[PDB]
């Protein structure tokens, strides 16, 4: 992989975390999840973040959330793709960068006499 | 002698 | 931490990467390292490449390497700051951002009737 790619493929397992992390807080809302339906999406989203994100970005986690319980497949893909218009990049790469210019600053200077 | 990943 | 925080980290940690790989291949001589000097700093860098650079962008890998070689560390330090005008942050997003969109729009074509 290019180093972006790498990049890529990890931020794409960010967002599919996130977004598990955003549906299980709303399956919860204020006690209790409502539906029989959302208290069943509720039980197999905790069971399936008791297993590792595997595929590239989360996706064979994804398909086999979706083979179990459709309808929280759906939601969690809409929440991950909406991220995708939240998620401040421009933040992430200027925190990247100013860090590793201060970084490099403070041990160079260290070093120095 | 090493395969450096990442 | 943030999402954005988790994500400049790892990107921190990444470039340190990239950055060593680099000056590893450029001490790699034609057939081996040629001067006292970068032979001694090729087997450093090997010694360190066989540690984990920690979760913190690198810099506690850094501040070691720099105690055991400091002419080492400051070009680490110099291709580390330089790769951040050499990666594609753009295209990283892009591909993060088109291809989530794209396996949500394949796993859902799947399973649709």
């Amino acid at each position: 992989a290019s180093p972006e790619r790498k990049a890529a493929v990890a931020l794409r397992s960010l967002f599919t975390f996130v977004a598990a992390r955003v549906v299980l807080e709303q399956l919860q809302g204020p006690g209790g999840p409502e539906t029989t339906y959302n208290q069943q999406a509720y039980l197999d989203l905790m069971d399936f973040l008791g297993t590792p994100m595997k595929g590239d970005g989360g996706d064979e986690w994804m398909a086999a959330v979706m083979r179990k319980n459709h309808a929280l497949a759906l939601r969690l893909m809409e929440v991950r793709e909406a991220y995708l218009d939240e998620f401040e990049w421009g933040k992430t790469m200027e925190m990247a960068s100013r860090e590793t210019r201060e970084a490099n600053t403070r041990l160079m200077r260290a070093a120095a006499m | 002698w090493k395969e450096i990943k990442f």
